[PDB]
């Protein structure tokens, strides 16, 4: 657990809790993200978000 | 390392010899086997506890002081500081 300074080992683990919370906002947030399920039913406003 | 407990240091010097400087450090001590209100550096010491943690040698090789400095001892929490704990 030494190679790396134990303030660096903070910086990681608040970044998976940065980028996690980040990349959450911007997947509800793109219009691209939200794909239609139910391929076999085409037809229905149900588009969804796996994030 | 006197005989006695009394000792009659002198400085002779002359006209043109008076910057000649020096600056001594003398200690009481008794026989080796040391008690209470005493410390025992060996080699015929038993210097006072006080003059354990003086700042200076009252004996020999510096061991009256010694295991006299204690701060801290941390990782992170060492830096909760202008450092890295700031950030
Ligand atoms: C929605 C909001 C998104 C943003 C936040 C999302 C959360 C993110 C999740 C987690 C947060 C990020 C990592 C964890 C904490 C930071 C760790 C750190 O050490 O600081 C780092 C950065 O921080 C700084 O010190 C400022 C540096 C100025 C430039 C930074 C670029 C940002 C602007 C963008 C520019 C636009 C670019 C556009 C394209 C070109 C670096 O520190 P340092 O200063 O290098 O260290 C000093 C070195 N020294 C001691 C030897 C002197
Ligand atoms: C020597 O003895 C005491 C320890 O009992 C020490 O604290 C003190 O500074 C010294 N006293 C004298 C009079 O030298």
């Amino acid at each position: 657990l030494n190679p790396l300074s134990p303030d660096i080992w903070m910086y990681v683990l608040l970044a998976c809790l940065g980028v996690s919370c980040v990349l959450f906002v911007i997947a509800r947030f793109s219009p691209y993200e939200w794909y239609n399920p139910h391929p076999c039913n085409p037809d229905s406003d149900v588009v969804e978000n796996n994030f | 390392m006197l005989k006695t407990g009394v000792g009659v240091i002198r400085m002779w010097a002359d006209e043109g010899s008076r910057l000649s400087r020096f600056r001594m450090l003398f200690t009481s001590f008794v026989e080796p086997p040391c008690t209470s209100s005493t410390f025992f550096c060996h080699s015929n010491m038993c210097i006072n506890n006080s003059l354990v943690c003086n700042g200076v040698q009252n004996c020999a090789y510096p061991w009256d002081e010694n295991h006299c400095k204690e701060k801290k001892k941390a990782g992170l929490f060492e830096q909760i500081t202008k450092t890295h704990g700031t950030i």
